[PDB]
RNA sequence: GAUGGGGAAGCUCCGUUUCAAAGGCCUGAUUUUAUGCAGGCCACCAUCGAAAGGGAAUCCGGUUAAGAUUCCGGAACCUGG
RNA sequence: GCUUGUGACGGCCCGUGAAAAUCCACAGGAAGGAAUAGUUUUCAUGCCAGGUCGUACUGAUAACCGCAGCAGGUCUCCAAG
RNA sequence: UCUAAGGGUCGGGUACGAUCAACUUAGAACUGGUACGGACAAGGGGAAUCUGACUGUCUAAUUAAAACAUAGCAUUGCGAUGGUCAGAAAGUGAUGUUGACGCAAU
RNA sequence: UUUACUUAUUCAAUGAAGCGGAGCUGGAAUUCAUUUUCCACGUUCUAGCAUUCAAGGUCCCAUUCGGGGCUGAUCCGGGUU
């Protein structure tokens, strides 16, 4: 592998020549979600504080 | 007459673990501050045979608390873990198959696995695969925790000993006959050099005391006392009982 | 054409070990190769791959378990005294 | 509603732009002799802001800030409908059809929808916008 | 009970089957209900609940898995979400759900 | 160990400083089906590859040759 | 199988990361100058042990009394700079 | 067809069938960079160098071990009708 | 010396044609000093008694067996500050990368 | 003799990381003058991401790029647990 061209050891999306591309899908769908999920968890709490 | 086969064990030249293809020991996570004031989520990577052992393991990754980077770590895995799934470490952990907590944040009833002797040796009792120990009462006054073992005792320890929800998976693995010689023979290729076995009774006395004779036999008690000596103990040691159990067993 | 009476999958041992011990061989030998229900894609495809690990042929997810069938008595009745226990703490 | 419409916002998720943020600026419902999928016209960033702190001074933070913006023609299923949404507005007639066809009017496009962006994040407007998903 | 209201709607009404469709009723505006399996796995369960609430749509979660879920829109196979395009003569809609 | 069929790339590499030999090599060889014809192969010998150049016109050919540098070593045959 | 160590009258035995203050890289700081200090890391703590295990890279034709994937002819490839 | 290679599968296990050097990749974004001209050696082409020891032959009813040119023993590859 | 059965490839608007290439199996004639798996190659069979379940193992160079092993059955010790064993000693060692569905001993 | 103590001796652990004592806030709690106390005192739908003395705030160097203190992260005792 040293002895060849670097576009010969990736494909160009995020994570490249690492993880698969379906792998990334659910990476970045999982990754927004949850950080959404996020500002939900808080404003919910930030809410039982002062309903208490 | 000559150094017996239970001596020369002791050496352990031929005698020493088979232990190229092990995954590794199993352990729980050294008891630090996570663990001991809060908990920890780690996920279950891979379950996993390890040579020679009945239960499959777990490899389980946490953060590193101090520094930026993974550390695995090795379990045993109990009946119902799964790749993927949450494992939650700590004292302020909840009830879950998986999860490891200190006997004394456990309700009496409960049951769990590889259980510490004392809080930080990162694991002892009930391993094995399908052994499992209950939590059977707590002393909160010097925190201690009554449990009973797979064996039957009961035994007190500290409640800040560690354990973890549930059973050992693989159990019921002696439920299976052998058959033939060589499953056996496969058995203890990856265990230790402790397989086949010659009945003393079958040597001659140089060789064991339950050697020679024109018939095959004993020829005194086969009850060996505890003081008895390197060289004597073959057969039944320290019994205090012999011969067929009649009626339950069942430690009362 | 059923092929045998009664052997089943056992009848690979011929006459060997005596009847009872491959009556006791097979019960489990059906257990370990069946194909199983997976809990998390509810497809039909969980098969045993050395003693306590089962994992699914799609979907991909492996589950520590008995060594000759997935689920053991044992496992469950523990896994249902747990809950039982668990709901009492934050009931 | 038909939630994709005029000022989506949306983080793609196949193919190099993979994980950057869009905007839609024009929406093909159902349609196109090409294209034949509901696909929408984003206009997204790809090389984001750098983060900018106390420290960086003079013309540090000059660098730091700058976009490098990319339009695309993209397939509905492989673009996460987002809940924010930023007015796009004055980049409507830069992105069009007819702006892909002839690289020039790709190059020429992407320098207008640069210049907004770039004015939008100084006086940080669309706070969320300009700072990288992460997975 | 929910599997009969289920099944009024499939015998009278619209439906659409499978994660991939019930996106593009979801995106179009179109589904008026969607009704998701015990075990699909909460990713997907997540990404449905974003879907529906960007479109102000109404979520129901299955007691039970996608093999009977499949089973309550009377069909052969298993089905991890359904998407109601139309109530028929049933009223699904407008009870408890 | 390399081909070429660019006429024009080829005349640019036998003026390449390191290029110092060439050779050309003549073939009969037989055409579509009937009749032979002659075939020529222009060899530059570089520092590191062999580029070869094949001209199946005869009469390309003829010219190539008068266009080679009146500096470099043709070998012919 | 050395080493801080612990046994042993001692030849030596134990231990191998062990109950040790265990070491070196990347560049910057030099423009008295050749390399002192300024950061930040990395704490991995010997070494021997495979001509069948792992492993950067060569081929054809010719050639000798006796050498050849090693010489000669041609044509390659790898590693370092 | 025969020998060998290889693939997609399938059977088996209370057996589930090494390690390390080494090579690459990705996440990261410290930094360093242009218009009167910068960045680039994972693209091409070009220059230099690659030490030390083994290398003959036998490998067996005579080159090895059996007192020997011993009907014994001694690991393997190629394989025509 | 004949017969029959068993295949490939092609163009067919939105029933078949054309050709090329393989030993298998069965049936039928004829024929000979009744021979023909013609050399080579290649299980003797049966009924019972004793005995070890089986496959496996040993006395190299007088014993291969009914001896040893074996699965299976049963008993014993032990929760680690432990059981069994090693060492002249030790901040020593085997089981142990182990934990009673385990290790050790009959 | 019992049962307390820890510094001898003994055992485990860890790249000796969060121990002990007080304090801030939240509050259960019931006030017999006002607090007499006891608990807490950042993480649990998801097989993402978590590192550059930390962004923020604030004070300095003499405003250059760079860079430093404090705070963010309460105080005290150096008994690693
Ligand atoms: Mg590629
Ligand atoms: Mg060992
Ligand atoms: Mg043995
Ligand atoms: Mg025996
Ligand atoms: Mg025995
Ligand atoms: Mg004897
Ligand atoms: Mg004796
Ligand atoms: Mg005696
Ligand atoms: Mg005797
Ligand atoms: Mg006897
Ligand atoms: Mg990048
Ligand atoms: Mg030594
Ligand atoms: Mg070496
Ligand atoms: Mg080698
Ligand atoms: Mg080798
Ligand atoms: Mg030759
Ligand atoms: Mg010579
Ligand atoms: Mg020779
Ligand atoms: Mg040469
Ligand atoms: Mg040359
Ligand atoms: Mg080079
Ligand atoms: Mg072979
Ligand atoms: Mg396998
Ligand atoms: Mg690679
Ligand atoms: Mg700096
Ligand atoms: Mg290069
Ligand atoms: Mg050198
Ligand atoms: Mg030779
Ligand atoms: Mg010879
Ligand atoms: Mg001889
Ligand atoms: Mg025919
Ligand atoms: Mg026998
Ligand atoms: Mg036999
Ligand atoms: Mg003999
Ligand atoms: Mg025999
Ligand atoms: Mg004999
Ligand atoms: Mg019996
Ligand atoms: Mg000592
Ligand atoms: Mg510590
Ligand atoms: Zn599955």
């Amino acid at each position: 592998y040293a002895t060849v061209s670097k576009t010969h050891k990736t494909v160009s999306r995020a994570y490249g020549g690492s993880r698969c591309a379906n792998c990334v899908k659910e990476r970045i769908i999982r990754a927004f979600l949850i950080e959404e999920q996020k500002i939900v968890k808080k404003v919910v709490k930030e809410q039982t504080e002062a309903a208490k | 007459g000559r150094v017996i086969r239970n001596q020369r064990k002791g050496a352990g030249s031929i005698f020493t673990s088979h232990t190229r293809l092990r995954q590794g020991a199993a352990k729980l996570r050294t008891l630090d501050y996570a663990e001991r004031h809060g908990y920890i989520r780690g996920i279950v990577k891979q379950i996993v045979h390890d040579s020679g052992r009945g239960a499959p393991l777990a490899k389980v990754v946490f953060r590193d608390p101090y520094k930026y980077r993974l550390r695995e770590e090795i379990f045993i895995a109990n009946e119902g873990v799964h790749t993927g799934q949450f494992i939650y470490a700590g004292k302020k952990a909840s009830l879950n198959v998986g999860n490891v907590l200190p006997l004394g944040s456990v309700p009496e009833g409960t049951i769990v696995s590889n259980v510490e002797e004392k809080p930080g040796d990162r694991g002892a009792l009930a391993r094995a695969s399908g052994n499992y120990v209950i939590i059977i009462g707590h002393n909160p006054d010097e925190n201690k925790t009554r449990v009973r073992l797979p064996s039957g005792a009961k035994k007190v320890i500290s409640s800040d000993a560690r354990g973890v929800i549930g059973v050992i998976a693989g159990g019921g693995r002696v439920d299976k006959p052998l058959l033939k010689a060589g499953r056996a023979f496969h058995k203890y290729r990856l265990k230790r050099n402790s397989w086949p076995k010659t009945r003393g009774v079958a040597m001659n006395p140089v060789d064991h005391p339950h050697g020679g004779g024109n018939h095959q036999h004993i020829g005194k008690a086969s009850t060996i006392s505890r003081g008895a000596v390197s060289g004597q103990k073959a057969g039944l040691i320290a019994a205090r009982r012999t011969g067929l159990l009649r009626g339950s067993q069942k430690t009362q | 054409a059923k092929r045998t009476k009664k052997v089943g999958i056992t009848g690979k041992y011929g006459v060997r070990y005596g009847s009872s011990l491959r009556r006791q061989v097979k019960k489990l030998e059906i257990q370990q190769h069946a194909r199983y229900d997976c809990s998390f894609c509810g497809k039909k495809t969980v098969k045993r791959g050395a003693a306590g690990i089962w994992t699914c042929s799609c979907c991909k997810k492996t589950v520590a378990g008995g060594a000759y069938t997935v689920s053991t008595a044992a496992a469950a009745t523990v896994r249902s005294t747990i809950r039982r226990l668990r709901e009492m703490v934050e009931a | 509603a038909k939630f994709l419409k005029a000022g989506k916002v949306a983080v793609v998720v196949r193919g190099r732009y993979a994980g950057k943020k869009v905007v839609i600026v024009k929406p093909h419902d159902e349609g196109s002799k090409s294209h034949p999928f509901g696909h929408a016209l984003v206009a997204g960033i790809e090389r984001y802001p750098l983060k900018v702190t106390k420290k960086h001074g003079a013309k540090k933070v000059a660098k730091r800030t700058k976009i490098k913006p990319f339009i695309k023609v993209v397939n509905y299923n492989h673009l996460l409908p987002t809940r924010y949404t930023l007015d796009v507005e004055a980049f409507k007639s830069v992105v069009s059809t007819e702006t892909f066809e002839q690289p020039s009017q790709r190059e020429e496009a992407k320098k207008v929808v640069k210049k907004a962006f770039e004015e939008r994040h100084q006086a940080g407007k669309n706070q969320w916008f300009f700072s990288k998903l992460r997975f | 009970s929910i599997n009969q209201k289920l099944a009024l709607v499939i015998k009278s009404g619209k439906y659409t089957l499978g994660y991939k469709s019930t996106v593009k009723s979801l995106r179009q505006g179109k589904s008026k209900l969607i009704i998701i399996a015990a075990n699909t796995p909460v990713l997907r369960k997540s990404e449905l609940e974003y879907y529906a609430m960007l479109s102000k749509t109404k979520v129901y979660y299955f007691q039970g898995g996608n093999n009977e879920l499949g089973t309550a829109v009377g069909k052969l196979f298993r089905v991890g979400v359904v998407s109601i395009l139309e109530a028929g003569d049933s009223d699904i809609l407008t009870t408890l759900a | 160990a390399r081909e070429i069929t660019d006429i024009k790339q080829f005349l640019e590499l036998t003026r390449r400083a390191d290029v110092k030999t060439a050779t050309v090599k003549i073939n009969k060889k037989l055409n579509k089906a009937g009749k032979p014809f002659r075939q020529t192969k222009f060899k530059v010998r570089g520092s590191s590859s062999l580029y070869t150049l094949v001209i199946n016109d005869a009469g390309k050919a003829k010219k190539l040759i008068q266009s080679l540098p009146p500096t470099l070593k043709v070998n012919r045959l």
